[PDB]
């Protein structure tokens, strides 16, 4: 986030000298040597009044004295000589420290008093508009052209930190060097977001025909139920960008999905989480309609997804109106994520805000399980139910994504739109070729 | 080594005192008339220990101690001592010692014994044993053997529990004193002393700051001045004033507040949220003086916040009542039951969350914390029927408040209706428009009768009672 790059702004602006050592210098072997260097490096700053001070990674030197060599002497001793010096600092004389730290819980409490640090600035990663700025300033480095669009790279790239999108348009300039570009163009800018991101494209590493097929039937349903819970009841859901069944990074299958604002992500209502549940059992109903009840193993991360936002619905927020005693913490904890479903619509889908007891009655526990099973039984006939009235739109998004490798949102919408619901099958079997997409982006 | 030089610090300088200045002029005394006290036949007490939270100045107090002893101030870090090497730490206490005696008359202090008096057979190590040998010295050095009738220990820690009992022996630590969070007029003269060095005005009452900034540490006194200087310069005003405190006490309690876009309906539903929890505290005894009301979002809490302050001696000796919990229940419910009354039942939100959980995480330990009436309190049980039924009765206790959150927020409406909207169109809400508010459009609250009226109408009806008893006594038998 530039933290260092902060302070040095800030002392060329004030025109004083910067005085930048990093907190993984102040770490020996032999012992009194760093308390001699923090001596060192304060009376040097004292010289030139006013300066200022500067550690990089200060938690380095101040790790907290957790209770869950004689290098952590040479530690304890450090941080005395830096407290004395920095508690016998008169403010008279205009000697400003900085410290910039990683990992707040880490670093001891002691510095963290009044006298020692005055004040607590925390380095938000830049927002919409100021990864727009970040990259009009590292564009200005390399060679650029007109095609390239940076406001949809801004907004569709949230939280990344300013060293990487200084990484996004290094690579982006490596990678038109691997094409001989003579300048960026737009599509080298997606190849190097899909390099990042997803990571870099295999080269003919597939498995069988039906290693495939159901792969893209679970992420083609679940993109068709979003797109049909977004045309129809007009949910409060993500949309489509992109399907793809090409291997990349560790990832056999990916489906893409946009990132809505964060303002309509604090009030979670019942009927937003329905759909987005629903969303999730797209892919299971898609292997229950196409394959009829032969389902697979590629759908059960969404439905596990799905069984704890369930008890999420039930427990932990109580959004029904029995009203219950405790909230229990997920068995399985999966990390918020990319491409694949959002699942941080209240910031994140497996981390109870410690909204959880020890239940002591243990007949209200299988009350509990049999609402969840209501909820997901009833569910998931509703969203079979609707998936199975279009099955020429699934078939034949299937088909057009097993023949492209690769599908687009406006794709899987055009498909939609030509193919409305009630229609028979044999109008798609009719055709020279199912895999066929007539139109052109 | 361990002798510092200008030692200016006085009684004068440390506020926030009280009685237990008193002690430390008898340490004073202690260096000074101790002629007579050895003539009366009485030996100095060496020990002498001030146990209390951080912050308060215990050094502060050591260096005001030693100036106004006029003796040989010793400062030394009880982080020192413990080291990965043995037999070094036994020689510094050694030197130590021997340096405080040839200075003598002198006074010795050492801070966070914590660190090297912990009770001997905890941890399983070579840092343990290298401990147990300090301990040991410094044992011995303070009562072991004769030699010493002039240099006296002040000690600092903050975990008395933790402290060998064999230091806490008479002879090697015998006067123990607590020094206590500042009271009102503690935080007054605290604010006092750290603002004298800076330009204050005459109508600058502290009365208000400290009301405000309640249950806090004088190192926290000092940052309320610390943010005395830096904030006035954005508008450029000539003298410091009350609301500069009043705004920093705000900001340092709760964080700095920081604008971010938002929506109608966002604020709509921060407004309720608010006003169901406002409203419904205003009607309980416990939680009835509402001073604050807003909505803005701070540094980790989107949500606004109710500023309440009752009664802080019940609470913390445990003299709340039974009722006083099912209302605050009622409170933690009734931001649900506001989102339930307006947006209908279907549309629950989870912005209530975190109060629907402290509600049932308060009835939970109410009926097992033997307020209840099931048996007798009676909070454990052997069969396990018992034990299922001990959770029931929490259940069931959510249910009531829920349904009389319900009926409170019930019957008011109209006002619910007005204070959402000044909400949102002031963002922000004092004491006396939100009170002028509840006049305007409140509800009947009957009162129930406190313990007095209570007592009194018991006591009548005994009287009464026993005076029929004593007639159907006498003119039977007259």
């Amino acid at each position: 986030c530039g933290k260092t790059l902060v302070a040095k702004a800030i002392a060329g602006e004030a025109g004083v000298p910067f005085y930048q050592m990093a907190g993984s210098e102040f770490v020996e072997v032999l012992v009194g040597v760093g308390s001699a260097r923090i001596r060192d490096l304060f009376k040097r700053a004292k010289v030139n009044k006013p300066s200022v001070i500067f550690i990089d990674e200060i938690d380095a030197l101040a790790t907290r004295r957790q209770g869950i060599n004689a290098a952590t002497q040479e530690r304890e001793t450090t941080l005395n000589q830096l407290l004395i010096e920095l508690d016998g600092f008169d403010t008279g004389k205009g000697v400003i420290f900085l410290g910039a730290t990683n990992r707040r819980d880490l670093l001891d409490p002691a510095l963290l008093r009044p006298g020692r640090f005055d004040r607590k600035i925390r380095v938000r990663p830049p927002n919409a508009k100021g990864r727009l700025d970040i990259l009009k300033i590292h564009a200005s480095k390399v060679k650029m052209s007109d095609s390239v669009d940076l406001s949809s790279y801004a907004s569709n790239l949230p939280g990344w930190s300013g060293a990487k999108l200084a990484q996004l348009v290094q690579e982006a300039a490596l990678v038109a060097v691997r094409k001989t570009h003579n300048s960026i163009l737009q599509s080298d800018m997606d190849d190097a977001v899909d390099r990042l991101t997803v990571g870099p494209t295999r080269i003919g590493l597939e498995l069988g025909h039906q290693g495939q097929c159901r792969r893209a039937t679970t992420e083609v349903g679940v993109a068709i139920t979003s797109h049909l819970l977004l045309r129809y009841e007009n949910a409060k859901i993500e949309r489509c960008d992109r399907v793809s069944i090409i291997p990349r990074g560790q990832t056999l299958s990916q489906v893409v999905f946009h990132r809505l604002d964060d303002e309509s992500y604090m009030f979670g209502r019942l009927p937003q989480l329905l759909h987005r549940l629903q969303v999730l059992l797209g892919g299971r109903a898609a292997e229950e309609v196409i394959y009829g009840s032969d389902t697979s193993k590629a759908s059960v991360d969404y439905l596990s997804d799905a069984s704890w936002l369930a008890r999420k619905i039930l427990t932990i927020w109580n959004l029904e109106n029995p009203m219950v005693i405790h909230g229990e913490p997920p068995p399985w904890r999966k990390r918020p994520q990319f491409v694949g479903p959002r699942l941080d619509f209240e910031g994140s889908l497996y981390d109870d805000y410690d909204l959880v007891e020890p239940p002591v009655n243990f007949n209200m526990d299988d009350e509990v399980a049999h609402r969840s099973e209501e909820l997901i039984s009833q569910m998931y006939n509703k969203t079979v139910s609707l998936l199975r009235q279009n099955q020429t739109a699934l078939l034949k998004t299937v088909k057009v994504l097993l023949n492209q490798k690769e599908i687009s949102g406006e794709a899987i919408d055009f498909i939609l739109d030509h193919y409305p619901p009630q229609t028979p099958l044999n109008s798609l079997l009719q055709e020279q070729n199912p895999g066929s997409l007539p139109f052109v982006p | 080594e361990y002798l510092e030089r200008g030692v200016d610090v006085k009684f004068t300088d440390v506020a926030g005192l009280g009685k237990i200045r008193l002690e430390l002029e008898e340490i004073v005394k202690f260096f000074t008339h101790g002629e007579m006290y050895r003539r009366r036949g009485v030996k100095i007490p060496g020990g002498i220990l001030l146990c209390g939270p951080p912050g308060v100045g215990k050094t502060l107090l050591a260096k005001a101690v030693a100036g106004e002893a006029g003796v040989n101030f010793f400062s030394i870090s009880a982080s020192q001592f413990v080291e990965i090497y043995v037999g070094v730490g036994a020689s510094r206490v050694r030197a130590l010692y021997q340096e405080a005696r040839e200075n003598a008359p002198s006074v010795v202090f050492i801070d966070e014994l914590d660190a090297v008096g912990r009770e001997r057979g905890l941890i399983k190590g070579s840092g343990g044993q290298e401990r147990d040998a300090t301990l040991n010295q410094l044992l011995v050095s303070l009562d072991g053997f004769e030699g010493r009738g002039e240099v006296i220990t002040i000690a600092s820690t903050n975990r008395p529990d933790i402290l060998d009992p064999a230091l806490v022996r008479p002879g090697r630590f015998d006067r123990k004193i607590f020094i206590p969070k500042p009271g009102l007029i503690g935080r007054m003269e605290i604010l006092q002393v750290h603002a004298r060095k800076k330009p204050m005005a005459e109508d600058l009452d502290y009365m208000a700051v400290a009301s405000m900034t309640d249950g806090m540490v004088g190192a926290e006194l000092a940052n309320i001045v610390e943010i005395a200087a830096i904030n006035m310069m954005r508008d450029g005003r000539t003298e410091l004033t009350t609301d500069d405190l009043l705004q920093a006490a705000q900001i340092e309690e709760r964080g700095m507040l920081d604008r971010k876009d938002r929506s109608l309906e966002t604020w709509r539903q921060v407004a309720i949220n608010e006003a169901a929890m406002a409203v419904v505290a205003v009607n309980f005894p416990d939680m009835k003086n509402i001073e604050f009301l807003t909505i803005n979002p701070r540094a980790g809490r989107e949500l606004g916040y109710v500023r309440v302050k009752m009664d802080h001696i019940k609470f913390k000796e445990g003299m709340l009542s039974r009722q006083s919990i099912l209302d605050h229940i009622t409170v933690q419910l009734a931001p649900r039951a506001a989102d339930e009354l307006w947006y209908g039942e279907d549309q629950l939100s989870t912005i209530w969350a975190e109060t629907s959980d402290n509600a049932r995480s308060a009835a939970r330990s109410l009926v097992l914390g033997g307020l209840s009436d099931k048996h007798h309190g009676l909070n454990n049980f052997w069969v396990a029927d018992r034990i299922n039924d001990i959770d029931v009765e929490a259940l069931r206790i959510l249910n009531m408040c829920y349904e009389r959150a319900k009926e409170i927020l019930g019957r008011n409406r109209t006002l619910m209706d007005e204070v959402v909207e000044k909400l949102v169109q002031k963002k922000s809400l004092t004491k006396q428009e939100f009170f002028t508010l509840v006049e305007l459009y409140g509800s009947s609250k009957p009162m129930p009768p406190s313990i007095l009226e209570l007592r009194k109408i018991k006591r009548l009806e005994l009287e009464e009672m026993v005076l029929k008893l004593d007639m159907t006594t006498a003119r039977n038998s007259s």
